[PDB]
């Protein structure tokens, strides 16, 4: 029947569309994170009743130029840093300047005098806020590494995405993703 | 003494005309572009519609009133006054819906997903209905005269629909106080020059005045006892009230960078 | 060392150097003959009437 | 005596002309007394 | 076919100079940002220097600043690396890496995994 | 042996280069110079399928030209009815990042794969009335870029670990492994007779494979960047490729070389999708600048534009009767043109 085979097809469609509405509520309530630096590992933690979803890439090859444009709509890319420092400065340079990751913010977690010759003539800024106990050798190194990543961030920021460098917490990711969403809302209203 | 009253009604005609043509252009661009339609643009679209329904009704109140109909107190006179008062209250409950959205999206930021589209349609269009109905109930019993917009001293019946309108202006002021407060902390961290940080915090607290309805609070009431001040009150409030639909359609539909770029793409296709 | 990948490239480049190749004119004339013989069966090439169009 | 507020400006301008246009058309009738 | 053939190389005394060349073929040389990548014996691939599509935004690694200078010639499709005052820790196989997409500012061309758009390397011994 | 084989390897590169130029007696753009061009083809959006929450990476038409499967990165696999725009199925996937989807020629199964390195086979026609995952083809070591059914019990998949694989679905083990690529195999295309298939990888190379034997027959170079898309000519004697270099190219399986190049000066964005019309005269290609460009496959002349998407066009497919073209995009919409 031409009429009963379309009503039974619209009866199934309305059941599909009312389930996609429930899935849309869970998809928007969850914030997707990409931990960078099976085939993919999921970590579903929750901070103050806010659902987060971190995705460590796991068992992929060293070539990221293709599977990394998958994570262009994540809230933030968590970039863990541990020469291995210049290789992480070039990997941050590509993620920052990628045409698809140009709207994705990066939360930077930072876990040497020969690899960087400009470290000799580098003085710790007076704006530095260290906790007491750190000798001026490690505090000057913690802020020099941070000033290398902020040099990449302030060269091509343009106001679409921001870098949140830290030292080493999930509370910092909770506080940094809220700053990412707030700036995203202020940009839609052109208040920023 | 009477010359400035005839000049103020011209600003209203000049204002409610430029606003109505800017609101109608803004009205089509919102359903013409299905892509830009989101909860933020849906609340914006419903505000444009409520402004058109009030600007259109304002012309009906301006043409179909006269000292003959005013004294007549005819049935269709009390219906266009209660229709204008409804579309005027739906303006404030839709400027409040844009307040509680932008406030939640900035000051809460994690309860924004709890906000549903039906919550704003119910407040913008639905809540003003018991307000105007209860206004006409108290207007048909007490103070049923002069097409329902004649003010008699000591009655205080128009406060049934002006009470909620005043309360919305106070809550929308607490919202605007937090939005610009949070935005300023976002500017100290991203900008170095403090002069530019004020060129953006003043530009943002000015484009949010017609959106949240604060222009009714700039010069709210006049102390009186001076004909000089009574002229400014009429002129300053006839320019803000009439040109409000023009302001919210220019910055939030026309100069909206997303709509600006989205309608350019429709031009590269011709 | 890792010459098993540099050697296996040779016996693969050997098998690709023995295939039969026809002239590109004889190969491009076959693509025309296929397009010229299936041109009326292409609803996107020749516009399909609204009568027998299932999407309009 | 009551001061006008910004929310009631439309019907204030209307109430002002409806007692101003009524008195000026009374002037041309005042000639006829 | 993308073909990058490196030349120069050779054993040199500590403190001596050396000029590396890179003959590119199979692609429009002007549209790509070219890199230099080395691999010390025992370590993995590490990035040395890059240069923009025109030759304006030049970049080096900290260990070679003031000594190496990269230069390209878009008119003849050749990338250069003048290595001045070499020291014994500059002994490695130097590859002429090209990053995969044209008209872009991002490159992913140091992968330990087989990377396609780089040469076979020229041995430099100090 | 460490470098005397590199010297011998280019002795065959220059021998194959000379056998390909000796047979290049003409040019496809020279012998099709007298045929009449196609008119300005202005296809309009007939349907717009909405319901995906996130980007759409893949779609595939059914053989009945009515149903089409779609894969979005929000974790859903929606089966549509293109005539009615009604969702027939909505399969929630276990992994959220799926980069491909296939439709069985029987219409009974759909495949799906992505960053989980697993190809899931979903049984659509189950007796208990639901879509359940029947098999999970695991063991491919890299993200799945493409998958294509051969039968109801046989499927070819390409993976980001530079390896294509041929799977027996009922037992779940690879029956053949197609190695030889240098970079991530990004796409694959089956021949109309399903005896051969072609694959493009991130090494700017395309290889013609034999499904039965398992060898690489021919290698097709000519692109400058990673090949993102691939598709056979309707007669299976040629194929077209799409690359990040912003060009498309047509290769002939018998001439063993590139025939025509489809590039434009105003085009500096990569081609994400490549598909042929039913006759093979048109060549629809999705791009990064959010619109599709219909080409004249015989004259390399830009014949039309499908500009209706708000974000990057990801997938593109023509029906088996050539009636309509469906394109998905990162704006989460499927637009059907005609």
């Amino acid at each position: 029947d031409q009429r009963n085979e379309e009503k039974a097809q619209r009866e199934a469609n309305k059941k599909i569309e009312k389930q996609l509405q429930k899935d849309k509520q869970v998809y928007r309530a969850t914030h997707r994170l990409l931990l960078l630096g099976s085939g993919i590992f999921e970590t579903k933690f929750q901070v103050d009743k806010v659902n987060f979803h971190m995705f460590d890439v796991g068992g992929q090859r060293d070539e990221r130029r293709k599977w990394i444009q998958c994570f262009n709509d994540v809230t933030a890319i968590i970039f863990v840093v541990a020469n291995r420092l210049q290789e992480a400065l070039k990997l941050f340079d590509s993620i920052w300047n990628n045409k698809w990751l140009r709207d994705t913010s990066v939360i930077l977690f930072l876990n040497i005098e020969d690899y960087f010759p400009e470290f000799a003539r580098y003085t710790t800024p007076e704006d530095a806020t260290p906790e007491p106990g750190e000798d001026p050798r490690v505090t000057r190194a913690k802020y020099f590494i941070r000033d290398e990543f902020l040099r990449i961030s302030t060269a091509s920021g343009d106001g679409r995405h921001y870098c949140y460098p830290h030292f080493t917490n999930i509370r910092r990711v909770f506080n940094d993703c809220r700053d990412i969403i707030q700036r995203m809302h202020l940009r839609q209203y052109e208040l920023l | 003494s009477k010359v400035h009253y005839h000049v103020a009604v011209i600003i209203n005609y000049l204002g409610h005309c430029i606003s109505l043509v800017a609101l109608l252009v803004a009205f089509v661009l919102f359903l013409r572009l299905r892509s830009i339609r989101c909860l933020r643009n849906i609340i914006h679209w419903n505000l444009i519609s409520a402004f058109i329904l009030r600007n259109a009704t304002w012309f009906v109140v301006q043409l179909t009133m006269s000292p003959e109909v005013h004294q007549s107190n005819v049935g269709w006179c009390r219906l266009v006054t209660a229709a204008y008062n409804y579309f005027h209250v739906t303006n404030f409950f839709w400027m409040f819906g844009e307040g509680c959205y932008l406030h939640t999206a900035i000051v809460l930021t994690y309860t924004t997903d709890r906000l549903r589209k039906w919550m704003f349609i119910c407040i913008g269009w639905g809540v003003p209905f018991p307000i105007i109905v209860a206004w006409a109930i108290g207007k048909l019993y007490y103070d049923n005269e002069k097409c329902w917009f004649g003010k008699r001293p000591g009655v205080y019946t128009d406060y049934i629909y002006q009470g909620p309108m005043i309360l919305v202006l106070l809550i929308n002021f607490i919202f605007l106080f937090n939005i610009v407060r949070i935005l300023m902390t976002k500017l100290r961290a991203s900008t170095t020059s403090e002069t530019i940080q004020y060129r953006k915090a003043v530009k943002a607290t000015l484009v949010l005045l017609p959106l949240l309805g604060i222009t009714y609070m700039l010069f709210f009431v006049n102390p009186g006892e001076d004909e000089v001040s009574r002229v400014v009150f009429i002129y300053f409030n006839s320019f803000l009230e009439s040109f409000q639909g023009f302001f919210v359609s220019v910055f939030y539909c026309f100069l909206n960078s997303e709509v600006r770029s989205a309608i350019r793409k429709r031009w590269h296709r011709w | 060392a890792s010459i098993a990948q540099a050697r296996k490239l040779v016996e693969q480049l050997k098998m690709e150097a023995n295939i039969d190749r026809i002239k590109v004119s004889k190969a491009a004339a076959d693509l025309m003959a296929y397009c010229e013989a299936h041109a009326k069966e292409d609803p996107l090439l020749t516009p399909v009437p609204a009568s027998e169009n299932p999407f309009r | 005596e009551e001061p006008p507020i910004s929310l009631d400006l439309t019907f204030h301008l209307l109430r002002e002309v409806l007692e101003m246009a009524r008195a000026e058309q009374l002037a041309q009738q005042a000639h006829s007394n | 076919q993308v073909q990058l053939q490196e030349s120069g190389g050779g054993l040199v005394q500590p403190g001596g100079s050396l000029r590396l060349s890179c003959a590119a073929s199979g692609f429009t040389f002007s549209n790509y940002k070219m890199n230099w990548v080395r691999q010390a014996p025992g370590k993995g691939l590490e990035w040395v220097s890059d240069i923009s599509q025109s030759g304006a935004s030049i970049s080096y690694t900290g260990s070679v600043k003031g000594r190496f200078t990269i230069s390209r010639d878009n008119a003849k499709n050749t990338l250069y690396l003048q290595m001045n005052s070499l020291k014994p820790e500059d002994t490695a196989v130097y590859y002429c890496a090209r990053c995969p997409a044209p008209f872009t500012r991002d490159c992913f061309d140091v992968t330990s995994t087989t990377y396609a758009y780089r040469g076979q390397g020229t041995q430099v011994t100090v | 042996e460490l470098d005397q084989l590199r010297q011998e390897a280019e002795q065959l590169k220059n021998q194959i280069r000379d056998a390909r130029k000796a047979c290049a007696d003409a040019t496809l753009s020279q012998i099709t110079n007298n045929i009449d061009p196609v008119g300005r083809i202005q296809m309009r959006t007939r349907r717009t399928l909405r319901g995906h929450l996130a980007k759409i990476y893949a779609m595939h038409w059914g053989t009945d030209s009515r149903l089409l499967v779609s894969a979005s990165q929000d974790g859903k696999l929606i089966i549509w009815d293109s005539y009615t725009t009604n969702k027939v199925h909505a399969i929630p996937l276990r992994s959220s990042w799926v980069m491909t989807c296939a439709y069985a020629p029987s219409g009974n199964y759909v495949a799906c794969g992505g960053l989980d390195n697993i190809c899931s086979i979903y049984n659509l026609k189950t007796r208990e009335g639901n879509v359940r995952v029947s098999r999970e083809l695991a063991g491919h070591t890299g993200y799945l870029s493409c998958c294509r059914f051969l039968d109801d019990n046989q499927i070819v998949t390409s993976s980001g670990d530079t390896t294509c694989a041929l799977w027996d679905i009922e037992t779940g083990q690879q029956t053949t492994t197609f190695t030889g690529h240098t970079g991530d195999v990004m796409s694959l295309s089956l021949a109309p007779d399903t005896r051969l298939f072609v694959s493009g990888a991130c090494d700017a190379s395309a290889k013609l494979w034999d499904v039965r034997e398992g060898m690489c027959r021919q290698t097709f170079t000519g692109h400058e960047s990673d090949i993102n898309a691939i598709c056979f000519f309707p007669n299976g004697n040629a194929f077209a490729t799409g690359s990040d270099d912003a060009t498309c190219r047509l290769f002939d399986l018998r001439a063993d070389q590139e025939l025509m190049t489809y590039s434009h000066d105003n085009i500096i964005c990569g081609i994400t999708s490549v598909s042929f019309s039913k006759s093979g005269r048109l060549l629809l290609a999705g791009y990064d600048d959010f619109n599709c460009n219909v080409w004249d496959a015989l004259k390399a002349d830009r014949a039309g534009v499908l500009a209706g998407h708000d974000n990057r066009v990801s997938c593109l497919g023509v029906t088996d009767d050539g009636m309509a073209v469906a394109t998905g995009s990162w704006d989460s919409f499927l637009k059907i043109w005609n």
